[PDB]
């Protein structure tokens, strides 16, 4: 189950995920500032 | 643990105390007295004048270490306190001269024995000092009284370089 | 209908120091348990100090005149109930009620602090309530009474101002203070001594007036010390009365050595007989001391224990173990010597102790949120 | 000196009995007292922080 | 069915990775931007003044 | 004098922070001017206290 | 007779109620690794269980769930809903119908019951509260005479959960980390029942091995549960285990649950007491004294503090018990506040009257290697006070005044203080003269502006825990 | 969460400060200290 596995591993990097959608919030405040 | 009994059961655990206080493992005293504690208290005098002896190595040593070689009746600990004479006499080594003022050629003439070998001879050369007569001064240390001068102002700026990185890395 | 039996209160304090003696207890113990029908002040004295032959003759017609009393309770709420007015039982009968305290135990309690307490909206009877809780905090010597009746006092100081009556609020406050070892307070909210003139829960004015100065002439640091016990105009009469009050303060401005002991053992006289604050009778001497040390010790430098002991009486072995005590008990920062004999001070914490503080809190309350801060996630 | 200051501290071996001071150090001072409210401030918002979470 | 997996969620990574990357430096560029709004905020006070008194 | 002065105001606000969310009205940031005055302040002088090293050796 | 029909019906359905019908939107929210809104929340009610009225306390007509919710053990198409809804309809065997019990008896059986029943459609908590629930709220029943082995049956079939949990669902199941979770807590079972009378032979290699399914691949909370493991029962039976980490010692990535990693912590800093590090092991255990504030009010944080100050005291120096004494304490006199009472003492009667009178309490305290070096504590702390009180002192004074008999064991006392650092003393070696001394500088030049790399580095590393807190939502 | 091991095995308490110069020391103190003045 070599593969099978890292898949999995990987499967967990989906909360690795979860920090770059807060950092595409983060660049989503102040575009209301700079805009305003 | 069922197992029968020899007459050296304890003083073996002795001889590895002594040996093992003897070689400056400490870590190794601690699981010598946490190996088997609650028996190391009452039985085996080979363990309690040891621990006692540690004692002894605690709170005023120098002082009991051939009046405690006076009584080992079973001659196997002689051997091993020969060792902690070593760390005796390097603690002598370290601990009479280059951390006082002077003393007197009488005062190692008690504590180093036989009066003048070339062991206290070795001790007093080996302090890297030469002697006068009739006594052993512990000077010329602690030289220049030093500052470091700008070096922590200098290193400390490169370390507030990582502080700058520290407000690089957040946004 | 407060300082009689709050006088035997301090007689309570009579019974608490001479121990030994069980005559200056019957002697007193009788003229306040034949005055005023006090059941009360020989009940609990029943159950602390000597027992009774007999009460029959004795003090069953004090019971008996308790009977009196009951049977005139009993003429009166239910002359009240007819009546509907502003209270009338519960007035008309926390009067005799109070008095009943007076009498007996706290049931006191149910028959006065709520008896005016779910009716009035006024602070005047909840303010007697109050006052009780103090004289039972007395009487029992209490820790919690007199911080219950904070706890009701407080329900109508969040609305308030008011002349004499809340300045005594805060003269009984600062002796909840100074009942235990919470000093400054006590001494700033007696501090106007002008409005508290007399009302009958006083004792001596005068002596309200030693209580003050002894609990300011520390917490009063040396320009507010001589603004205040000095520059003070009309506090000199009420001390020009006591000499050695007077006495003391001047001796201990005049900063000597000698007239510092002679001055502290008219203060250790008094500091005792003090209730509720003999049980202290300690810190404040060595306090009185500390302050003393202090205030002489910073302005030399190269300063000899000779120097004091020539002055003091006798210090050559006699302050040493005193100020070895004083200096490794945290404070008091000097150097005492070998017989070369040099006593070296300090800084004035403009530089180097103010440095500690901030990384002090920093780390405690700050990592106490450093702990909230790692609740996030499990 | 010990009653009264000019901040006249004795020395026995100057000659000069030396006055010297630096009065102007309300740079720590007055963050000092900022420390000492703000961590009332950190305890007072404790109430919400411990409270909002359960 | 395996082999499938990784090669869509490894190619999701590290697309994810890249705009990890970039929105960081996004986020830091539009402070620089918002430093020249300041400047453009901090001119209109300069050379004049006209004391009134508000109403 | 500049950061202090500003910096008891910034601290005023929590004692009027309370929850029932938008039954109370008044959000402003406190933390401007004394991060980043502060931050280029401090290191620019800092590297100012670096000048002596590194003009002199 | 009455009012106990109602209780259960409410709790235990609100129990599972949640609890499975939230476990399937959690494990059908096909990625959750923190979510799990309703595993710590059912973790949440079973240590409440432990608390309240229990799968069936045998609550007085047949304890009659454990004949209930394991037969047709099988989540099919919704109608096994409905069958769960049969289970509370069932519930009033004790009242309406025939009275059936079949705890300890029939429970085997329904050990076997979710096997015999048809295939696990991949929700394991289930089975997973079917193989802790049973027995293991029947420990508190505390007879532990041939249900030893029943309990550990209930565990074996925990064990069949591990089989189908980590030999089964090869993509990603993700409850893999709330059956830690429980799993954890059946492992303190596993504790609760072979320590109350054997070790855990099975789990001394199997807690190694579960560390080693649990050790890099899916380790997520197992590895410092398994470490609490290790490093508890790994206490009592014997040392150098914590020598076996020493080579292999292995945190967590993130920190866990606060009471978790306190108490973990809290362990850990007990090892360095016996192991005479002194520096590492004040913040630790300071930090694991202020971080579990939460404890029952018979105690235990005073445990926790009785067997923390110890080496603390050993320190030469430490804060005065007044902020930590209870009243059960008081009776109970735990760390007694008269060892630290003489230790403010340069006093020798009555601290070995201390000892000597209260060996049987140092029965409980059981760290014996307080007493050979805490009398030179004692004697320490005499020299020390005396010593930092006076500026210059002599042999003449001191030598004699704690009775050393001698200048010259003073003498090596010193040599020791100054091997320690602590006096900056001088022995004139002709005369007989300590002629101390104290060094000087002690403003604010060097020191303080090196210690502020010390305090900015904590300031700097809390703004940078301020931005990994600020990362997660 | 509470338990892993455990489950197994103003008044004078701020006093206690001073109290520690109480006890220990200073139970006679102006016993000694008024009799200065004539001991010598």
């Amino acid at each position: 189950y070599l593969s099978k596995i890292e898949e999995l591993q990987l499967i967990v990097n989906d909360k690795s995920q979860n920090l770059r959608r807060l950092q595409a919030q983060r660049n989503e405040l102040n575009a209301k500032v700079r805009l305003l | 643990e069922q197992l029968p009994e020899s007459a050296y059961m304890h003083q073996l655990l002795g001889l590895n105390l002594l040996f093992l206080l003897s070689q400056n493992r400490v870590a190794e005293f601690h699981t010598e007295l946490e190996r088997l504690p609650a028996k190391d208290i009452q039985t085996n005098v080979y363990i309690k004048h040891p621990v006692s002896l540690e004692q002894y190595l605690m709170e005023g040593s120098y002082n009991k270490v051939f009046l405690a070689k006076g009584n080992i009746p079973a001659e196997s600990y002689t051997f091993f306190i020969d060792i902690l004479l070593d760390t005796i006499r390097d603690e002598i080594a370290g601990c009479i001269e280059k951390a006082y003022e002077k003393i007197l050629f009488t005062e190692a003439t008690r504590i180093l024995f036989f009066n003048t070998p070339k062991k206290m001879t070795d001790y007093a050369k080996k302090r890297g000092w030469v002697l006068g007569p009739n006594n052993y001064y512990s000077f010329a240390s602690q030289q220049q009284k030093p500052e470091d001068t700008t070096i922590p102002s200098t290193e400390l700026a490169k370390q507030v370089i990582e502080y700058a990185r520290q407000l690089e890395m957040i946004v | 209908p407060k300082n009689p039996d709050l006088r035997i209160a301090q007689l309570r304090f009579l019974l608490s120091l001479p121990e030994h003696r069980g005559d200056a207890a019957v002697r007193d113990e009788l003229m306040a348990a034949v005055r005023d029908n006090n059941m009360a002040p020989y009940y609990e004295a029943l159950c602390k100090s000597l027992d009774w032959q007999i009460d029959v003759d004795l003090l069953n017609k004090m019971k008996k005149a308790n009977e009196d009393e009951l049977k005139r309770l009993d003429e009166e709420l239910e002359d009240a109930e007819k009546n509907l007015g502003e209270s009338e039982i519960r007035d008309a009968m926390m009067a005799k009620a109070e008095y009943l305290c007076r009498i007996g135990d706290k049931e006191g309690a149910l028959t006065a602090f709520r008896k005016t307490y779910d009716k009035t909206v006024a602070l005047g009877h909840r303010l007697d309530i109050v006052f009780y809780l103090l004289r039972i905090g007395l009487f029992y010597m209490d820790n919690d009474l007199i911080t219950r009746n904070t706890e009701k006092a407080k329900s109508l100081i969040e609305e308030g101002g008011d002349w004499d009556r809340r300045n005594r609020l805060k003269v009984y406050q600062g002796l909840y203070c100074v009942a235990i070892r919470d000093f400054k307070q006590a001494a700033e909210l007696f501090l106007d001594t002008v409005s508290t003139f007399t009302s009958y829960e006083l004792m001596d004015y005068k002596t309200f007036v030693t209580y003050t100065v002894y609990v300011s002439m520390i917490a009063l640091e040396r320009p507010d010390l001589r603004e205040k016990v000095i520059k003070g105009a009309e506090i000199l009469e009420v001390l020009h009365s006591l000499p050695a009050v007077r006495q003391y303060l001047f001796s201990l401005y005049e900063c000597r050595y000698s007239v510092f002991f002679q001055s502290l053992a008219v203060v250790e006289q008094e500091m005792k007989k003090d209730w509720l604050f003999a049980p202290h009778y300690r810190y404040y001497v060595r306090e009185m001391r500390i302050h003393a040390y202090s205030q002489l010790l910073e302005s030399y430098r190269s300063l000899t224990l000779g120097y004091m002991a020539e002055a003091f009486g006798v210090g050559v072995e006699f302050i040493d173990q005193e100020l070895s005590r004083f200096i490794a008990a945290g404070r008091l920062h000097c150097k005492i010597d070998k017989v070369n004999e040099i006593v070296e001070t300090n800084r004035p914490d403009s530089k180097n102790w103010q440095y500690q503080e901030t990384i002090k809190k920093g780390d405690l309350l700050l990592n106490r949120v450093q702990k909230l801060s790692r609740v996030i996630n499990m | 000196i010990l009653d009264k200051k000019f901040h006249g501290i004795l020395d026995q071996g100057e000659g000069v009995l030396i006055i010297f001071d630096e009065p102007p150090v309300d740079k720590t001072y007055e963050a000092a007292l900022e420390t000492i409210q703000n961590m009332s401030k950190v305890v007072d918002s404790l109430y919400n922080k411990a409270k909002k979470l359960t | 069915d395996l082999y499938s997996r990784y090669k869509k969620l490894q190619q999701e990574l590290e697309f994810l990775e890249v705009q990890e990357e970039y929105i960081k430096d996004e986020q830091k560029n539009l402070k620089k931007e918002f430093l020249h709004a300041q400047e453009e905020v901090k001119r209109i006070q300069s050379i004049p003044l006209v004391i009134g008194q508000f109403l | 004098n500049y950061n202090k002065a500003v910096e008891e105001e910034d601290k005023m606000t929590p004692e009027q922070l309370a929850i029932k969310n938008v039954g109370k009205q008044d959000p402003k940031r406190h933390l401007e001017e004394h991060v980043d005055v502060l931050m280029t302040s401090n290191i620019v002088q800092c590297l100012a206290a670096m000048l002596d090293t590194v003009v002199f050796k | 007779e009455p009012p106990p029909p109602p209780a259960p019906q409410d709790v235990e359905m609100k129990e599972e109620a949640a609890t499975g019908g939230g476990s399937t939107g959690e494990a059908d929210g096909k990625t959750a690794a923190a979510a799990a809104e309703h595993s710590q929340r059912e973790l949440d009610t079973v240590t409440l269980e432990d608390i309240k009225e229990h799968v069936k306390q045998l609550e007085k007509a047949v304890s009659g769930k454990e004949p209930r919710f394991v037969l047709r053990a099988l989540r099919m198409l919704p109608s096994t809903s409905r069958r769960l809804n049969h289970y509370v309809l069932y519930k009033a065997v004790q009242g309406f119908f025939t009275s059936n019990n079949a705890t300890r008896d029939f429970l085997l059986p329904f050990l076997e019951e979710p096997m015999d029943t048809e295939a696990d459609l991949q929700f394991r908590p289930r089975t997973g509260k079917a193989a802790s629930t049973p027995l293991l709220p029947e420990v508190e029943a505390y007879l532990q005479l041939l249900v030893v082995i029943f309990m550990m049956n209930s565990k074996r079939y925990k064990e069949a959960q591990k089989i189908s949990d980590d030999l089964m669902q090869k993509i990603s199941t993700q409850n893999r980390r709330a059956l830690d979770l429980v799993a954890a807590k059946c492992y303190y079972y596993h504790a609760r029942v072979y320590e109350f009378l054997d070790k855990l032979d099975v789990v001394r290699s199997f807690l190694h091995a579960r560390l080693r399914t649990a050790t890099l691949r899916h380790d997520a909370d197992g590895q410092a549960t398994l470490l609490n493991l290790l490093l508890r029962n790994y206490l009592h039976y014997s040392l150098y285990d914590q020598a076996e980490k020493l080579v292999s010692k292995s945190v967590f990535p993130e920190q866990a649950n606060n009471n978790e990693w306190a108490r973990y912590l809290y362990y850990t800093g007990r090892i360095k007491a016996i192991q005479l590090e002194y520096s590492e092991a004040r913040r630790t255990m300071t930090n694991a004294l202020r971080k579990a504030p939460q404890h029952t009010a018979v105690g235990f944080k005073q445990t926790v503090h009785k067997l923390l100050i110890v080496v603390e005291l050993l320190l030469g120096e430490i804060p005065d018990r007044l902020q930590f004494r209870q009243p059960s304490l008081k009776r109970s006199l735990m760390p007694y506040f008269l060892l630290t009472q003489a230790v403010r003492t340069g006093n020798l009667a009555k601290f070995n009257q201390v000892l000597d009178q209260f060996g049987e309490k140092f029965q409980a305290d059981g760290t014996y290697t307080l007493i050979i070096r805490l009398r030179h504590n004692v004697i320490k702390t005499g020299v020390r006070m005396i010593s930092l009180s006076y500026s210059r002192i002599s042999l003449a004074d001191i030598a004699q005044k704690l009775q050393l008999d001698s200048p010259e064991d003073a003498e090596f006392i010193v040599a020791k203080a100054i091997r320690d650092g602590v006096i900056e003393a001088s022995i004139n070696h002709e005369k007989g003269y300590v002629q101390s001394k104290e060094m000087i500088d002690i403003y604010s030049t060097r020191e303080p502006q090196l210690a502020f790399h010390q305090r900015i580095s904590f300031c700097l590393d809390i703004h940078n825990m301020s931005v990994k807190a600020m990362r997660f939502p | 969460m509470s338990e892993k091991k455990q489950p197994v095995d103003e008044d004078n308490w701020d006093d206690d400060n001073v109290e520690d110069d109480f006890s220990n020391q200073l139970r006679a103190e102006l016993e000694k200290h008024g009799y200065k003045m004539e001991t010598s």
